[PDB]
Formats: C-alpha cells, sequence, structure tokens
C-alpha cells in the first residue's frame, strides 16, 4: 500500500488539482458525498493510492490546498467536490504576493510555510508507506510558483529519500498580459534544476493552439485548458491508480525516465484530443491512437519530440485491448522493411494496458516522453529574460525585497548550461 | 555434531528456499505439519538430518532457516502457502518498503534498519545450536535486496561470527529474464562487497536453466516455477553430502579445501545429470558412465562457456543411488580414454569422487521424473572468466554515459565505489589469465 | 553388489567407496536393484530369493535373457513388498489364456515396454495386480481388441505411445476406465477425435476421470481436435508442442491463445501455468479474430434476432459463451484489413 500525498499551490494550481480529483472520482466511482458508488473490484483495487480509509467506509482525499489570498481556496471549497476535502486543508492567507517571486517566496511563502507543513506532516503520519509527493502549480505567477518551489525545496530537506513530482504549468504571452513572467519562469526553473526528480512540462501556449484550432473555439478560457491537463494528468497515473502487468511504481518508474538528473524534464501527451461536453465521439483503433499520441498536435508542449532525440518513452493504453496488440504494433512500427514504418517513435516504449478507459470514451491512450525537444522551450523564455535584465526593468521589485543580481545570474547561468547539456546530448550516436 | 543456518534474501532467494526445504521435508518423509513418522528419538539428539531440522517437544522439525524480505508480498504466500505449519512465525521477516533494484537503498537505507533485526534473530536461532558450520545464503545480482542486503549482512557476519565459513548459491542474470537495466550495477557492486566475506560461491546463469527447461523438460515458456525446482534439485544434490554424513564433503570447510585453491577464485562450475521429463518416464536407461559423460558437456553446465579451451583447478563427482564402485571406475576409464582434457599440475587439489545410496526424489505431478541414479559435478575452471567477460562489459556500455548512476550515489555510497569494484574485476580478469597461462 | 586412473597431470582419490561397498554387501537391506544386462535367464532355485532379500522394494530386469513370462512371476513371489517392476526389452513369452493372480497385489507400478505383449495377454498379465496404479505399454505395436471386464480399473496411467495402431475406436474402449487420471499418447498417428454420444455444450460420458491428455507429435491439422476436447469433463491439463497446427516457430503464439480459448477448464498447456490474465488475452483474441465471421454467419447484438449457423457453431461452440462474458462485437472492432493509398 504505497500513499503519494497530493499538494496543490498557486490558483492555477488549485483549479488543475480540483479538476484532476473530478475527474478521476468519477472514473474510480466515488460519488461526491464521501462514498464509493462503483461496480467494479479493479476500481479499490489500488484506492489507497490516492484516498484515505475512514470511518463508514468514507474515502477522504489527500490533497493539501495552499495560498495567499482566499478567493481561490473559497471556490473550490464550494464546488462539486468540495465536501470531500477536510476543512482543516485549506491553508491560505489574505494578501496574496502580487506577481512577484520574491514576495511569494522570501516573506509570505516562508511566513505561512509553517501552517503548510503542519498539515504536511499530519497528512504523511497517516500513510503506511509514503512513496512521494505530487505537486501541481504554475510558473507565470508569484505565490504560486514561490510556494511551490520553497514546499519541494523544504520536503527534500525534511524527507531527502521521498520522490517529488511537479506538473509545473508554463505561461505563454496568449493567455496572460503580465512583464514579470519570464523572472518568475526563470527562478522556478533554477531551482527546480535542483531539487526535483520529475517534471511534467505543460506549456500554456500548446494548450492555447490546441483550444483554437483543433476545438475550433472562438473564445477559448481556462476551462478548455484546465479540462485537458486533467485528461492528461489522469492518463498520465493510469496505472498508479489501477492494477496492470506492467510494473506500476513511482520510484521505479522515475529511475527509468530519469537516465539524467538534470534532463529530468518529460512533454506529455494524449489522444484522442475532446473539448467540454462532447465527448463520446468514435472508438480509434491502435494504430491510430498511437499515431495521435505520438503528434505534435496532441502534445501539451509547444515543442515537437521530432525536432530532437528520444530518450525515454513511456506509454499507457486504457480501454478494451490486449497487450498482444500493442507490443505487435510496436514492434512492427520500428521494423524499417515493414509496411507501417514511421519516424518518430523509438526502439524502446514502456507499453502498458488498462481495462478501465475514461468517461465519454472507450479508448485512450497517453504518452511522456524525455525527448530534448524541451529545450526549446527552455529558449523561449530565456531570450525574455535577455529583454528585461539588460534594461533592469522592474528590478527594484525584487531588490527591494531581499533578491540580489547574484541570484538572477546564477539562474541565468543555470538555464543557460541545461540548454547548452541538452543541446550537446541531442548529438550523441545511437547506438 | 554440527547444524547450518541459511538465509533466505530476496524473492528469489525465498523461493528457492521454500523449494529446497519441499524437496527436504518430500525426501526425509516430514509432512507439511512436520511429522516424522520414520524418527525415533523425540525430544532432541544427533542423527544425519538434524544438522537442517530442530527438534520440539511436540515432536515438531522445524526447519533451521531464515526468511527475510523487505516487502510484505511475498511472504504472505509462505504464510498462507500449504508449508505454514512447517516454519515458524518468527523466522518470516518482512519489510515496508523495497529497494526498487537498487544497490544503495537495500545497503543503507532500508538495509540499516532491518540488519539489526535480522542479525538478532540469527542469534536467536544460533543460541539453540551446539556447533554452527557456516551460513549458507542464497540470493542472485538482478535485484536491490538480493546485493545490497545480502552484502550488507555479510559484514556484520564477517565479524560477529569470523570462525564460521559463508557459502553463497548466487544467480547468474541473464539478458532475456532481465528485469532491470541496472541489473548489471548491482551485481557489480555485490561481487566487490562479499570477496573478503565468502569461501565458495554458486552462480546459476538464466539463460542457461531456461534453455535446459525448454529443451531437456520440454517447456513452452518455462516459468520461475520450472527454474525454482531444478534449482531446489541441484542444492538437494549438493547438500546430501551434508545430510546423509557422506564420505566427501563431510562439513562446510572442506568445500574450500577441495574447490577453491586460491582464495580470490571462488566460483566453481556445477553441473547435473540426468533431466528427463515427467512424460519419458520409462523411455530410456542411463548407465553411470553414460551420465558422467553427459556432464562435460557445454549445454548441461549451469554457466554457458567453452571449458574445452581453458584447464581445470579441482574436480568432485556426486553420485546418488544405485551406483556400484566398478561403474564408477569403469566411467572414469571411459572419460579419461575418450575426452581430451588438461589440468594445472602446480594445483594443491586434484580429482575426488563420492557416493550416496539413496533413492532419487522428485516433486510429484512436476514435470520431472524419477531416475534411478544422478551425478553432479563440482569443478573449478578458468573458462568461467568468460561469465565475467559479458558482465563486465554490459558496465561498460553503462560506464561511458553515466545513465541511473546518480540514483545510487544520491541514497548513501560515493563515486569511488564504482572504480573500486571495475578495478576489483580488473585483478580478477588478471588472476584468471595468469591461472590458465 | 555383493563382488589407476590418471586424467590430465593429476591422480584419482576415492573416499568412502568401503563404505558404500560394505552398505550393498548387506542383501537383507536393498531398497531398489537394477539388474540392467546381467543375462538373467531363469529364477534359480526357489526359496533362495525369499530368505535372501524378500524386502527389495524396485526391481528393473530390463535387457536380460527372460525367456518365459513364468521365470519373472517366479522371482515376483519370492518378493512380498515389490512396489515397482520393469521388464522391458524382453521377448517374453505370456501364456495363450491362463490368469495368474495372488502374486502382485502389493505392485503399484507396472513397466513392460518392448516386450511385444498384446492386448489379450496384457489383460490377463495385469489380473494379478489389481490394485495397479501405473502401467505402461509403450513400444509395443500393440492393437486393442475389446474393452478390459474386471481387470485394470485401479490404474491411474494408460501410456500407450509409439504405438501406430491406436485410433479413436480404440481409445473409446479404454474411456471407461473409471479411475484413469492420466492418459498418454504421444507419436502413435492419431488425427482426430470424436464423442458423438454428446452434442454441442455438452459433457461426453467417456472419460471420467481423464485430467492429463498428451498428444505430442501427433497428427494435430484440424481445429476439430481442440474443440471436441471441451467434452471432456475432468480435461484439466493438455500438453501438444509439435503438431502441423502446433509450431516451434515464434509465430505459434497466435494458436496457443485459440487453444485456451477452446478449453474452458485448461488451467495449464505444455507445462505451463494459466493465470486470469492470460485467460482474458486469449479469450479477447478469439473474439477479435471470430466476430467477423460471426456478422456473416447470421449474428446480431439483439438478444432475439440471433441466428447463428450450425456450420459456425461447430467450428466455435465457445463464441456463444464469450458473447456473453464482453458483449458482441461492434461495427467498429470488424473493419482492420486495409491499407491506405
Ligand atoms: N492553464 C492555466 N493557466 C492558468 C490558470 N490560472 C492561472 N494561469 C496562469 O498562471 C500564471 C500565474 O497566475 P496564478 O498561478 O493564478 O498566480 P498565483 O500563482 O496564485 O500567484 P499570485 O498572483 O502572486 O498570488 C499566469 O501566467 C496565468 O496565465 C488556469 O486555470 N489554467
Ligand atoms: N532463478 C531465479 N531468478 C529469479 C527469481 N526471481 C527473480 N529472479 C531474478 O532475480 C533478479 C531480480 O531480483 P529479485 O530477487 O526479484 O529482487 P530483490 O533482490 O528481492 O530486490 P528489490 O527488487 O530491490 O527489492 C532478476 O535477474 C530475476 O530474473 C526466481 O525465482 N528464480
Ligand atoms: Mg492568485
Ligand atoms: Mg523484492
Amino acid at each position: 500500500m504505497r500513499e503519494i500525498v497530493h499538494i496543490q499551490a498557486g490558483q492555477c494550481g488549485n483549479q488543475i488539482g480540483a479538476k484532476f480529483w473530478e475527474v478521476i472520482s468519477d472514473e474510480h466511482g466515488i460519488d461526491p458525498t464521501g462514498t464509493y458508488h462503483g461496480d467494479s473490484d479493479l476500481q479499490l483495487d489500488r484506492i489507497s493510492v490516492y484516498y484515505n480509509e475512514a470511518t463508514g467506509g468514507k474515502y477522504v482525499p489527500r490533497a493539501i490546498l495552499v495560498d495567499l489570498e482566499p478567493g481561490t481556496m473559497d471556490s473550490v471549497r464550494s464546488g462539486p467536490f468540495g465536501q470531500i476535502f477536510r476543512p482543516d486543508n485549506f491553508v491560505f492567507g489574505q494578501s496574496g504576493a502580487g506577481n512577484n517571486w520574491a514576495k511569494g517566496h522570501y516573506t509570505e511563502g516562508a511566513e505561512l510555510v509553517d501552517s503548510v507543513l503542519d498539515v504536511v506532516r499530519k497528512e504523511a503520519e497517516s500513510c503506511d508507506c509514503l512513496q512521494g509527493f505530487q505537486l501541481t502549480h504554475s510558473l507565470g505567477g508569484g505565490t504560486g510558483s514561490g510556494m511551490g518551489t520553497l514546499l519541494i525545496s523544504k520536503i527534500r530537506e525534511e524527507y531527502p529519500d521521498r520522490i517529488m513530482n511537479t506538473f509545473s504549468v508554463v505561461p505563454s504571452p496568449k493567455v496572460s498580459d503580465t512583464v514579470v513572467e519570464p523572472y518568475n519562469a526563470t527562478l522556478s526553473v533554477h531551482q527546480l534544476v535542483e531539487n526535483t526528480d520529475e517534471t511534467y512540462c505543460i506549456d500554456n501556449e500548446a494548450l492555447y493552439d490546441i483550444c483554437f484550432r483543433t476545438l475550433k473555439l472562438t473564445t477559448p478560457t481556462y476551462g478548455d485548458l484546465n479540462h485537458l491537463v486533467s485528461a492528461t494528468m489522469s492518463g498520465v497515473t493510469t496505472c498508479l491508480r489501477f492494477p496492470g502487468q506492467l510494473n506500476a511504481d513511482l520510484r521505479k518508474l522515475a529511475v527509468n525516465m530519469v537516465p539524467f538528473p538534470r534532463l529530468h524534464f518529460f512533454m506529455p501527451g494524449f489522444a484522442p484530443l475532446t473539448s467540454r461536453g462532447s465527448q463520446q465521439y468514435r472508438a480509434l483503433t491502435v494504430p491510430e491512437l498511437t499515431q495521435q499520441v505520438f503528434d505534435a498536435k496532441n502534445m501539451m508542449a509547444a515543442c515537437d519530440p521530432r525536432h530532437g532525440r528520444y530518450l525515454t518513452v513511456a506509454a499507457v493504453f486504457r480501454g478494451r485491448m490486449s497487450m498482444k496488440e500493442v507490443d505487435e504494433q510496436m514492434l512492427n512500427v520500428q521494423n524499417k522493411n515493414s509496411s507501417y514504418f514511421v519516424e518518430w517513435i523509438p526502439n524502446n516504449v514502456k507499453t502498458a494496458v488498462c481495462d478501465i478507459p475514461p468517461r465519454g470514451l472507450k479508448m485512450a491512450v497517453t504518452f511522456i516522453g524525455n525527448s530534448t525537444a524541451i529545450q526549446e522551450l527552455f529558449k523561449r523564455i530565456s531570450e525574455q529574460f535577455t529583454a528585461m535584465f539588460r534594461r533592469k526593468a522592474f528590478l527594484h521589485w525584487y531588490t527591494g525585497e531581499g533578491m540580489d543580481e547574484m541570484e538572477f545570474t546564477e539562474a541565468e547561468s543555470n538555464m543557460n548550461d541545461l540548454v547548452s547539456e541538452y543541446q550537446q546530448y541531442q548529438d550523441a550516436t545511437a547506438e | 555434531m554440527r547444524e547450518c543456518i541459511s538465509i533466505h534474501v530476496g524473492q528469489a532467494g525465498v523461493q528457492i528456499g521454500n523449494a529446497c526445504w519441499e524437496l527436504y521435508c518430500l525426501e526425509h518423509g516430514i509432512q507439511p505439519d512436520g511429522q516424522m513418522p520414520s524418527d525415533k528419538t523425540i525430544g532432541g539428539g544427533d542423527d544425519s538430518f538434524n544438522t537442517f531440522f530442530s527438534e520440539t517437544g511436540a515432536g515438531k522439525h522445524v526447519p533451521r532457516a531464515v526468511f527475510v524480505d523487505l516487502e510484505p508480498t511475498v511472504i504472505d504466500e509462505v504464510r498462507t502457502g500449504t508449508y505454514r505449519q512447517l516454519f515458524h512465525p518468527e523466522q518470516l521477516i518482512t519489510g515496508k518498503e523495497d529497494a526498487a533494484n537498487n544497490y544503495a537503498r537495500g545497503h543503507y537505507t532500508i538495509g540499516k534498519e532491518i540488519i539489526d533485526l535480522v542479525l538478532d534473530r540469527i542469534r536467536k536461532l544460533a543460541d539453540q545450536c551446539t556447533g554452527l558450520q557456516g551460513f549458507l545464503v542464497f540470493h542472485s545480482f538482478g535485484g536491490g535486496t538480493g546485493s545490497g542486503f545480502t552484502s550488507l549482512l555479510m559484514e556484520r557476519l564477517s565479524v560477529d561470527y569470523g570462525k564460521k565459513s559463508k557459502l553463497e548459491f548466487s544467480i547468474y542474470p541473464a539478458p532475456q529474464v532481465s528485469t532491470a537495466v541496472v541489473e548489471p550495477y548491482n551485481s557489480i557492486l555485490t561481487t566487490h562487497t562479499t570477496l573478503e566475506h565468502s569461501d565458495c560461491a554458486f552462480m546459476v546463469d538464466n539463460e542457461a536453466i531456461y534453455d535446459i527447461c525448454r529443451r531437456n523438460l520440454d517447456i513452452e515458456r518455462p516459468t520461475y516455477t520450472n527454474l525454482n525446482r531444478l534449482i531446489s534439485q541441484i542444492v538437494s544434490s549438493i547438500t546430501a553430502s551434508l545430510r546423509f554424513d557422506g564420505a566427501l564433503n563431510v562439513d562446510l570447510t572442506e568445500f574450500q579445501t577441495n574447490l577453491v585453491p586460491y582464495p580470490r577464485i571462488h566460483f566453481p562450475l556445477a553441473t547435473y545429470a540426468p533431466v528427463i521429463s515427467a512424460e519419458k518416464a520409462y523411455h530410456e536407461q542411463l548407465s553411470v558412465a553414460e551420465i558422467t559423460n553427459a556432464c562435460f558437456e557445454p549445454a548441461n553446465q549451469m554457466v554457458k562457456c567453452d571449458p574445452r579451451h581453458g584447464k581445470y583447478m579441482a574436480c568432485c563427482l556426486l553420485y546418488r543411488g544405485d551406483v556400484v564402485p566398478k561403474d564408477v571406475n569403469a566411467a572414469i576409464a571411459t572419460i579419461k580414454t575418450k575426452r581430451s582434457i588438461q589440468f594445472v599440475d602446480w594445483c594443491p587439489t586434484g580429482f575426488k569422487v563420492g557416493i550416496n545410496y539413496q533413492p532419487p526424489t522428485v516433486v510429484p505431478g512436476g514435470d520431472l521424473a524419477k531416475v534411478q541414479r544422478a551425478v553432479c559435478m563440482l569443478s573449478n575452471t578458468t573458462a568461467i572468466a568468460e561469465a565475467w567477460a559479458r558482465l563486465d562489459h554490459k558496465f561498460d556500455l553503462m560506464y561511458a554515459k553515466r545513465a541511473f548512476v546518480h540514483w545510487y550515489v544520491g541514497e548513501g555510497m560515493e563515486e569511488g565505489e564504482f572504480s573500486e569494484a571495475r578495478e576489483d574485476m580488473a585483478a580478477l580478469e588478471k588472476d584468471y589469465e595468469e591461472v590458465g597461462v | 553388489y555383493v563382488l589407476i586412473v590418471t586424467i590430465g597431470n593429476k591422480p584419482v582419490e576415492t573416499i568412502g567407496f568401503d563404505s558404500i561397498m560394505k552398505q550393498q554387501s548387506q542383501l537383507s537391506k536393498l531398497q531398489e536393484v537394477s539388474l540392467r544386462n546381467c543375462a538373467v535367464s531363469c529364477a534359480g532355485e526357489k526359496g533362495g530369493v525369499a530368505e535372501a532379500c524378500p524386502n527389495i522394494r524396485k526391481v528393473d530386469l530390463s535387457k536380460n535373457l527372460l525367456s518365459s513370462w513364468d521365470e519373472v512371476i517366479h522371482i515376483a513371489d519370492q518378493l512380498r513388498h515389490l512396489e515397482v517392476l520393469n521388464v522391458s526389452e524382453n521377448k517374453l513369452k505370456f501364456p495363450s489364456g491362463s490368469v495368474l493372480t495372488g502374486t502382485l497385489s502389493v505392485l503399484k507400478v507396472l513397466v513392460l515396454n518392448q516386450t511385444g505383449i498384446t492386448w489379450a495377454e496384457v489383460l490377463r498379465c495385469v489380473a494379478g495386480c489389481p490394485g495397479l496404479e501405473e502401467l505402461y505399454l509403450e513400444s509395443n505395436n500393440i492393437f486393442i481388441s475389446e474393452r478390459p471386464t474386471d481387470v485394470l480399473q485401479t490404474v491411474k496411467l494408460l501410456d500407450l505411445s509409439s504405438n501406430q495402431l491406436i485410433d479413436e475406436n480404440q481409445l473409446y474402449l479404454i474411456a471407461h476406465l473409471p479411475r484413469l487420471e492420466q492418459l498418454i499418447l504421444s507419436d502413435t498417428g492419431i488425427s482426430s477425435l470424436h464423442f458423438p454420444d454428446a452434442g454441442i455444450g455438452c459433457k461426453t460420458s467417456m472419460f471420467p476421470s481423464l485430467k492429463y491428455l498428451v498428444v505430442n507429435d501427433n497428427q494435430i491439422s484440424q481445429w476439430s481436435f481442440f474443440n471436441e476436447l471441451e467434452k471432456l469433463p475432468s480435461l484439466r491439463a493438455l500438453s501438444c508442442l509439435r503438431n502441423p497446427l502446433t509450431k516451434e516457430d515464434k509465430e505459434a503464439e497466435t494458436a496457443r491463445l485459440l487453444i485456451i480459448a477452446s478449453i474452458g477448464q485448461l488451467k495449464t498447456l505444455n507445462k505451463c501455468e494459466i493465470l486470469p490474465e492470460e485467460r482474458r488475452r486469449a479469450e479477447l483474441d478469439y473474439r477479435k479474430a471470430f466476430g467477423n465471421e460471426w456478422k456473416q454467419a447470421g449474428g446480431h447484438k439483439d438478444p432475439e434476432k440471433n441466428r447463428l449457423s450450425e456450420e459456425f457453431l461447430t467450428a466455435h461452440p465457445r463464441y456463444q459463451f464469450l458473447c456473453l462474458k464482453y458483449g458482441a462485437p461492434e461495427d467498429w472492432e470488424l473493419k482492420t484489413q486495409q491499407p491506405l493509398m
């Protein structure tokens, strides 16, 4: 019984966490009342990984909400599934940070870190075997990313033998109109490269393009981006929430998908892509699903895996299919003399099989790739860092709080070194 | 008299131990509940089978074994198995977290919390014995609880009981049975760590036993039960010398004098014959010279090598069942007039032969058949060096990239361990090449 | 029993040989003897074996000069604890119509391979061992004539291999056996097995207690064999490796999944345990492969409009239960046989 303590910081992180919880509640079979009305034995086979055992068979999530203002904390408490969460799991302040990393990491963040670690320890003590920690947040805000990095560092210092997962979200100009989002994006990346094991990059530019073109939406909002993020998250943790022949361990999965301790960034994808309301279209075969999941269009990141090198790949299918079909497909794809040869799939994919598809779909597939193309994203924000740091724009907001230009130079050097290492390993021999 | 204690760590280790104990109980007639109708000296005393079973007040023959595992899943099957009344609940030790196929974890993180309990249990079990010989540990090299914890326990047993032998029965992994890509990384570490805390080591090539089960036993896809039964048969054929008052290899200290002429070189080659299927119960008959000629075959050995190139340092034959000394002499003359063999002329050991007049035994309903005579040859040879040339090679394939190495350094050990381990491998290879001349 | 070589560059020192030769010199403590190529033509004086070593548990007088069968019964009589008896490769002359009983009651296993005994002869020879638990009659060119009456009702092993005259008509005579728990039939030339006494979905009354059917290296080219094997009442184990239908090629697994799909209680195949995962994989492949034909045979998800023909039922009598286990195949699951342009 491996228990994973879930965490969600910032407005975007809290919203993504709530959406993912509400999505998996319908798959596991737990009504929002806090009881299980599911009719499948496989559902309760691994429910303890994300739910606690209370009196009367009531399942309580393991999430820990954290913020610096109360607005979003109040919206989730009154949401469709706002009763399952414990009232004492909501930690918040009043003033917020103000889209400032120094104010959300060193002042208010470090001020509420005590109350947050209180609940973190209270939750960790109620677990038979703790596996790791998960956090959902963004990188274009102050409170969110600041408190996320601070809590990650604290959990690493107090629990060095625990895995860390961060479903960080990369901002984009087409979604936000804030000028200091590059600075906060650079600092969080520097902190994560030092205190993280897994980082699922979820670009906010790829999701917007998908919602605008694929879904054919006139004016997409955060509701068309959060649904996709929650769907991808549910598709990623399909093995960690249900049985499976493949090894569904978090530590072993991270070890196999983290061959490099600085290139631990993973691009996640999922086909078929659906919107809100309309989700029951058709049932795609295994070949079509594999072709769509490995397509740059079904990628949550703005980078294309084809423009790089495949280091590690993890595929997870769910629906009504046998492992033999997936194995034959994956073996014929790499066969250069077959009639189904492609040029965007490596010669080793960790395939998985499941019998519990999501809601509104009969079959689904998820892919996670440690390709080097993600470096492109690291170069997209870096350029912006050069169009501000050189002019010292809005630097009095950071230096006035306590930060030094020595912290900015170190973060820039770390980002440059990461990009250089990625580009260097991209040119390695494929032996 | 003197008894022995067998510590079974890991999944493969506990499985092999369970198979060995089942075969031992079926041979000695001990029922699952622990009732030996052939035994008459109740309470205690001295017998041939007393070296592996402790007698209680109610006449229960508790196996002298310690099954330890870092996960409760594997031990649950033993606790709820048919032999639940055979082993004592305290002898089964469980853990809450596994090593996730990691040597540093099993040797530092998870090992530091269970090593004390394991040592306390071993001390409690040894308090009843009047004279212990050694510690027959069972592990493999493709996991983190079989290499890390095994080395951690050897380090403590070499200090607590230094005047006791330490035999091992390792399992050489294979690329077809491999469960992880860092499987070699664990192997090298534990191999370098038990060199000065182990007299004789027995390695089982997974591919060799797989091919044996596919060909001899005739199985489409041999499972772990098929390979655990053959390992139990091998262990029984090897331990018959201690379980039946055999003339050859009466104690554990003789294994180092007969099959380990050099301290650093302690990896003999063990082969066994015959291997008949359950379907062909009475199809063909093998003489004492047709089964002793089948133990000089590369495909019949437990490790894929070519002994015909190198030379042998030692040799010990063990026959079990209807075997007349005249037949043994005829087989020796046949092996000495037919096959061409080389031997080290300056070795302080030579050829030895022993016989055990006891009928073979096989698990009823299994894939093996009951034979009339069996042979087991234990011969140290330089050809085993080939088995290393592969392992080390893979290490290099993983050393130029340093992939998955930070996971091992971020748990306890440092970086010089790998250089020391590969430096210990180079010295072993040089010693092998020197002995081969 | 009662009665130097220098290999390489070292001598051969023998240790413990005196203990074994002193343990074997004891004739009153012989638990097993294997007299092979000893040239045994007669039993000798009566009573000598009944007082020298009357506590033998296993005897193997294979490849000897035994002429008449009475010479073997004379030795088996003096041994009041003969648990195993093997006399293969001996041209014995058994009686023509005499039954010798009251001499092999303690016989649990009997082996007479390459002996040349026929069915009428072995029927009377086994009368002396009414409590026989195992019997081996391979490599004898035996031709069954009629079913046994009051003989071989405790035998749980019937090894009929290397016999090219064993057809289904001859197997029906040995299917009445009440305690037969195994039946070996390797290298016999059988090509088909039928059970007209039962229909589709019923259990045949033949082979009541058969639990292991070995037919390796046989003429199994039609799927009708596995389909008819479903009728067996207790067919728990099956064995079949080299047939016109079974290949050692890497593409043979596609057939294995069908075999497990043809039998319902096949928990082990080719000496390999079967799990729920294996059962589900094999059951999903069988439905994925035979869905198209089910549509053409007159199949439809409608529980009242399902009208299938007889040929499709005889070829797939285990396809209707699977239709209810995991529902019927959809239209979008039977369109995966066309490429792209
Ligand atoms: N995809 C997505 N992005 C969001 C969402 N909410 C906010 N963002 C992005 O998050 C970034 C920072 O805003 P927040 O995360 O809400 O802010 P915070 O992290 O609470 O920080 P403070 O405002 O300083 O308290 C911006 O770039 C937004 O575009 C959301 O629901 N979905
Ligand atoms: N012969 C044999 N090899 C086995 C068996 N079980 C596992 N192995 C091999 O042992 C290696 C895996 O090690 P395990 O024993 O399963 O793992 P562990 O040593 O308990 O360690 P952790 O996984 O780190 O807890 C691989 O090479 C497997 O093929 C078995 O029953 N028999
Ligand atoms: Mg906010
Ligand atoms: Mg284990």
